C-alpha cells in the first residue's frame, strides 16, 4: 500500500532478496519496501516487495514466471490496485542465465545467452540456443 | 531459387522432411549424372578445429566434383586461433568476407549456430558441432538407408554405443522421426544414454521407442542396425569406466537378422564391429561412407545454387 | 515496528542492500522487514533492516563500522526499545571477506578469513591474518 | 611488360610510390571485373613456416579467384625442414623448381629476401618475414585507408601498440611516407617503440612525427587509427612485462573521433579493441581484412601476367 | 620458563625487541660454550615443501649440535600432500603427534600461521613461507650484523634488489625498527618496491627512510649493504622483465665504502654480487651464512628447553 508503483505479491521465500539482486531493483532512488518471510494463509510463507513510482516490463514481468510462479503482480495508482498481472512463461530468455554445459560455446565467445522455455511436467525446460541441449531450470544458474 | 538457397545447415531441427527428400533427391539426380562445372568460380572453406577424415575429405571431394576451389584448415594448431588467441567470431568475421560458403567442424556444441551470426550472407555448413548435431552424416545416413531399404518411414532401427555424445545419432534420431511410423532401439551405457531432450521429442511425436541392453533382444526385429563409436575425446571424468565397447558385434550375432537388415556406422570404428563382419551380406558402411560424397555434392549444390540441378 | 528483535536504523542510501548481501542477513526464517530510500529520523535519504527474533553482539554491531558508521542499532523486545548502540571500529573481520592475494594459504585450507582492522589516512586498511599482506578494505571482496 | 612483372615483394623499402599505386588500382579494377581464368595454368606455393590465417587464407583464395593452383604447407611441423633439419635455401631451392611463385612467411626476419636467392627465376612474395615486413598487409592496410579517405597523402595516421615487432606498421609507415604530407602518431610502450631506422626515415623525408602516451592525446586529430597485437612470440625475455595489452581502445572513447576516422587493425586482435568497438561507424577491421582479397589478387596479377588487366 | 618456551616463531611482527636479543644473548653463550645434549631425547620435524640448502641445512645441523634427532621431507614431491593432494592442515595434524616441534618452509604466504591452529601443543618455527615472513633468517642477520657493528641501533643500512618479494628485507626491516634511529635505504625496481605495510610502520615510529636508484649514492655512508635475489618463482607474469639482477654490485664499487661496513646476503644469490667481491674486505654473507648455526641452535633451545642458558 502506496500512493503509486508496484507491488509484487506471493513470491516464494527465500526469492524475494534474490529478485532484488537480479532485477537490479535496489538500484534507484525510489521507496522500496521489503518484507521477507511474512506469514501468508494464501500459500504458506510468502515474501513481498513495493517498489514506488516504479513499474515492470512485461517480458521482466514474465522473466518472473521463473523463480516466482504463482506471483502476482499489482499496479497500483493512487493507493488503489488499479491492475493484476500474473507472470506467464516467455518464449525465451535472454542475456540473465548460463548454460550448464561446460563444453557450450556460449561461455567462450561475445554472444549473449539465449534459451528455449517450455513447461515440463514437474519443472520448466531451458533449451540452449547453441548446443541444443535441454536443462532443467533448477539445473540453470544466473549471469 | 530452392528452398535451401544460402541456407545454414546447422541442425537437423531445423529442416523439414520436404528439405530432407529435396536433398535426397538432388543427391541421386547428381549421381545419375554429374555436373561437374556447377559450383565453377566457388571458393569453400574447409575449416576443421577438429580432426576428421570421411567427414572431410568427403567434403572437399564433393567441392571439387562440382568445380569449386578449397580453401582452408585441418587443425586448429597453425591458425590465428590457436597459437595467437583469437575468438571464434573474429575467425568467423574475417573468412566470411574471403570464402561463399563455410563447412566447419568444431570442438564446442554451439559453435556453427555462433558461426551464422559473424558469417554474414555467407551459409555455414555445420560438420560437426561438439556432442551435438552432425546434419551432413544424418543426410547420407538417410540415403544409405532409402539406397537399402527401399523407404525411410516404417523401419525398425537400432543405435548401439555411446549415444549421448554421439552428435551423429542425435541428428539422425530427429530426421527419422520427420517420418511415418519408424520405431527405435536404443542399446547403450546408462551412462551414455540417449539424451532425455530426444525422448521428449520422440514423445511428443508419438513415436515409439524402448531401451534394451543386448543386441540380440532386438536382433531379429532389425532393419538397421546403427553402431557408434564412443567419443573418448568428449568423455567427462566420472565417465572413463566407459572408454572401452560396451556391445561388439561379431558375423556370429548376424545370425538371426532379418535378410533386409544392414549394419551402419557413421566411422570410425574402434573394435564395436570386429572385422569379420566386414564380408557379411549385411555389412553397409563403407558403402555407406561412400554415400557421403552425393549427399554432399547435393547438399552444396541446393546451397550454393539458385535453381535445382535437373 | 515489530515485537522482538534488532533494529538497524539510519543506513546510508545504497548500502542497505549492501549489507544485506555481504552478512547473509535474509538467510533465515525469520520475519525481516526493510525500507529502502527513506527520509530520516535524522538526515535526508535513509536506508533501514529489521529482523525479528535475533541479536546482535557488540562485536556483530562493529562489524557495520566499514559500511555504515552512522547507523544505530536498537534491541528490541516487547515492541519496546531495551538498548541501543553504536558501530565502532573493530579489532578484526573473520569469515565474511576473502584475502585478495591469490598466493594466500587462507583459500585451499579449511580456515576462515580473518583480518586486523585499522584506520589508515582516510581509509581503512585490512591486514590478512595469515599472509600478513595489507589491502585496503574497499579492495577486499566479500565470499 | 608491367613494372612489377616477376619482381620479388620482399620489402616495401624496394618498391616506388607509382608501384603501390600501381597495385591499388590494378586491384579495384579486378574487383570491378572479375577475371577468373587470368592465372590459369600456374601452380603457386603456399609455404607457411609460421601460422597465418588472414594472410594465408586471403592469399589461397585470391590464387583460386584468378584460376591457379595451390600446393603448400600450413607449418613446418610436416616438412623435410621440421623433421630433418633441411635449410631453407635447400628448402627454396627444390620448391623454385616445381611452382610459378612462391608466397612464404617465415619466423626469422630476412628469410623472403633469403629465398630469393635460391627461387631462380621463380618470384618470392613476403607473406611475413618475422618481426621485419609485410608487404602485402601495407598493400591492403593502403587500399582500406584510399576507399574510406579519399587520399593517401596528407593523413593524420595514429600507429599503437607494440611497434617494434609488429612488421606490420613497418611496412605501413615506409608506404605511406612515400606519399605528400602524411603525419604521424606513436602510442606505444618505452621498451616497443617504433625502432630507430623508421624515425631516421621519416627525418630525411622531413615527416612530421610525434610521440605520445595516451589515445585520447590525439584522437580528434586522427584520420586513421592504427592498432596492433603485442608480438607475444617475438618477444625477448627482457620484455615479458608487455605481453598484456597497454592500450585499449572502447567504443566510449571514440566520443571525440572526427567523423572521418577509422580504426584499422590487421588482426587478429586480443583485447587492445574491445568487442564493443565493432558495432560502432569507426570499426573498419573486418572491411579491411576482406580488402586482403583485392590487394593480393592485383599482386598476383601483376607479378604472373606480362600485360596490365584492362 | 623463558618467554619463548614453547612459543610459535612465525613473524617478526609478533616479538618484542626483548625476545630478540633474548636469542643473540643465548646464540652467544652456546656458541662460546656448547651443549651438546641440550635437547637430547627430541625429535624435531623438518618439513621443506619448497627447495632449500642453507635453511634446512644449518637448521638440521643445529638440532644434531644440541643433541636432538631430525625425521622430515625436503621436497613435498614424495609425502601425501604432493602425490595425494593432502591439505596442508590433515599433514600438520599428524606430524604434531610425531614430533617436539616443527620447522616448515611452505610456497604459500601464511602457511606457519596456519599450522599452529593445527598443530596444538607443539611449537612451529617459519623457515620462509612464500613472500611473507623469514623470523630466523633475521636472527642470523642481526647476530651478523651485531658481531660486525657492535650494535644494532643507530646503523645506516641498505638494501637493494626484489623488496616486494623478499622475505628476507620484510621480517629484517620490521626487526631493525625495533631498535633505535637506524635509517634506511631502499634501493630496487618500481615494480619491486619494497611493501607500503613496511613502510607505514617505520613512518609510525618515525623511522627515516628513503628511496635510491643506484647503490654509489649512499655507499659512502652505509654500514650494511643487505642485496638480496630477485624472487622470480614468485613473480607475476606483468613482472617477468624484473628477473634479471638490476643492480650488481662489484668491488671496483666499494672503493669510497667506510672501513667498517660489511655486504651481507642471505643467499642463494644469482649474479647480483660479482664474485670479485668474495675476496674483499666487505664479503661477509658466508660469514653471515655459518652464523645461523647459532642463531638457530638457540632459537630451538630457547623454544624447546624450559630454563635459560648458561
Ligand atoms: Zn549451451
Ligand atoms: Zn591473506
Amino acid at each position: 500500500a502506496i500512493k503509486r508503483g508496484t507491488v509484487i505479491d506471493h513470491i516464494p521465500a527465500q526469492i524475494g532478496f534474490k529478485l532484488l539482486s537480479l532485477f537490479k531493483l535496489t538500484e534507484t532512488d525510489q521507496r522500496i519496501t521489503i518484507g521477507l518471510n511474512l506469514p501468508s494463509g494464501e500459500m504458506g510463507r510468502k515474501d513481498l516487495i513495493k517498489i514506488e513510482n516504479t513499474f515492470l516490463s512485461e517480458d521482466q514481468v514474465d522473466q518472473l514466471a521463473l523463480y516466482a510462479p504463482q506471483a502476482t503482480v499489482n499496479r497500483i495508482d493512487n493507493y488503489e490496485v488499479v491492475g493484476k498481472s500474473r507472470p506467464s512463461l516467455p518464449e525465451r530468455i535472454d542475456n540473465v542465465l548460463v548454460c550448464p554445459n561446460s563444453n557450450c560455446i556460449s561461455h567462450a565467445e561475445p554472444v549473449s545467452s539465449s534459451f528455449a522455455v517450455r513447461k515440463r511436467a514437474n519443472d520448466i525446460a531451458l533449451k540452449c540456443k547453441y548446443c541444443e541441449k535441454e536443462f532443467s531450470h533448477n539445473v540453470v544458474l544466473a549471469n | 531459387a530452392n528452398p535451401l538457397y544460402q541456407k545454414h545447415i546447422i541442425s537437423i531441427n531445423d529442416l523439414s522432411r520436404d528439405d530432407l527428400n529435396l536433398v535426397l533427391a538432388t543427391a541421386a539426380k547428381l549421381k545419375a549424372n554429374p555436373q561437374p562445372e556447377l559450383l565453377k568460380h566457388k571458393v569453400i572453406a574447409s575449416a576443421f578445429f577438429e580432426a576428421s577424415t570421411r567427414t572431410r575429405l568427403s567434403f572437399e571431394t564433393s567441392m571439387h566434383r562440382l568445380g569449386a576451389s578449397v580453401v582452408g584448415f585441418s587443425d586448429s594448431a597453425n591458425t590465428s586461433l590457436g597459437k595467437k588467441g583469437e575468438t571464434l567470431a573474429d575467425t568467423i568475421s574475417v573468412i566470411s568476407t574471403y570464402v561463399d560458403a563455410i563447412v566447419m567442424r568444431h570442438p564446442q556444441e554451439g559453435a556453427a549456430r555462433l558461426a551464422t551470426e559473424f558469417s554474414g550472407n555467407v551459409p555455414v555448413l555445420n560438420a560437426g558441432d561438439g556432442s551435438n548435431q552432425h546434419p551432413t552424416q544424418t543426410l547420407l545416413d538417410l540415403f544409405t538407408i532409402q539406397e537399402t531399404q527401399g523407404r525411410l518411414d516404417n523401419l525398425h532401427v537400432a543405435m548401439v554405443g555411446d549415444l549421448k555424445y554421439g552428435r551423429t545419432v542425435h541428428s539422425l534420431t530427429q530426421a527419422l522421426a520427420k517420418f511415418d511410423g519408424n520405431r527405435f532401439y536404443f542399446i547403450a551405457p546408462d551412462a551414455l544414454a540417449m539424451p532425455q531432450y530426444i525422448l521428449d521429442m520422440l514423445d511428443e511425436k508419438g513415436i515409439a521407442w524402448s531401451l534394451h541392453s543386448s543386441i540380440e533382444e532386438v536382433m531379429a526385429e532389425v532393419d538397421i542396425l546403427y553402431m557408434t563409436r564412443v567419443q573418448k575425446e568428449r568423455l567427462d571424468p566420472s565417465e572413463y569406466c566407459n572408454v572401452k565397447a560396451q556391445f561388439v558385434l561379431r558375423a556370429s550375432d548376424l545370425h538371426n537378422a532379418k535378410a533386409n537388415m544392414k549394419v551402419l556406422h557413421p566411422l570410425p570404428r574402434v573394435d564395436e564391429i570386429a572385422t569379420d563382419v566386414d564380408k557379411t551380406p549385411h555389412a553397409w558402411y563403407f558403402q555407406q561412407a561412400g554415400n557421403g560424397i552425393f549427399a554432399r555434392q547435393a547438399l552444396l549444390a541446393l546451397v550454393l545454387n539458385r535453381d535445382l540441378v535437373l
